[PDB]
């Protein structure tokens, strides 16, 4: 038979690989929606000026 | 004429001026028992007890503020957020209000004059000078004041040259 790249992961290390490659990208997202979040509070806030 | 006595006489203990080497160069204000005092002015505190202290920073709003111990707060200056338009007390003279814009009139605004609080008729701060900006015959000032949320609102218009 024929060696295919990424033939053998046996679906427990998808899963690793898939948490530790997504949960940072989750962390980094919403990480970036709050910061704009805030940013459109500080222009809010300011707004009564 | 009585208005820079006024002046004088109010801002006589409680304004502190900013030596580097022999130069003032900026001033300080004792408000709230707060102390505010700008980025861009560097030296040394002419008071003893003000200058051993440590102050918190901001560069975005270019305030460093600090916390005056208990002794002192009650000779420190007043604060509000209620203001109209018009006319309000400034070391040199007159200060215009209008359209929630500080204007002051032209000849006088050079480099050492940042930090003057901007007081009223009857004795409270309502702006801190930080810059200017020449526009056309009447110079618009980059301030900051309050509101009635409680939120430090800076002001600055386009292309002003800090003091």
């Amino acid at each position: 038979h024929a060696q295919t790249f990424t033939a053998a992961v046996s679906k427990t290390a998808w899963t690793w690989l898939t948490s530790l490659l997504g949960g940072s990208a989750v962390i980094i997202i919403i990480g970036l929606v709050l910061a704009t979040i805030v940013a459109m509070y500080v222009l809010t806030n300011q707004k009564h000026n | 004429g009585k208005r820079q006595r006024m002046v004088m006489k109010l801002e006589s203990d409680k304004t502190f001026p900013i030596m580097l080497e022999g130069k003032i160069n900026g001033y300080a204000c004792v408000v709230g028992g707060k102390l505010f005092r700008p980025m861009h002015v560097e030296g040394k505190i002419d008071n003893d007890v003000l200058a051993a202290l440590k102050t918190k920073k901001a560069s975005k709003y270019d305030l460093e503020y600090a916390d005056v111990p208990q002794n002192m707060r009650a000779d420190t200056f007043k604060y509000t957020h209620e203001k109209p338009q018009g006319y309000y007390s400034w070391h040199h003279g007159a200060v215009q209000y209008e359209n929630g814009r500080f204007t002051v009139p032209k000849g006088v605004g050079a480099k050492g004059d940042s930090g003057r609080p901007i007081l009223d008729n009857q004795g409270r701060v309502v702006a801190i000078v930080l810059g200017g900006v020449n526009e056309g015959s009447r110079t618009a000032l980059s301030v900051v004041m309050w509101n009635e949320k409680g939120v430090t609102v800076k002001y600055t218009p386009e292309n002003c040259e800090q003091w």
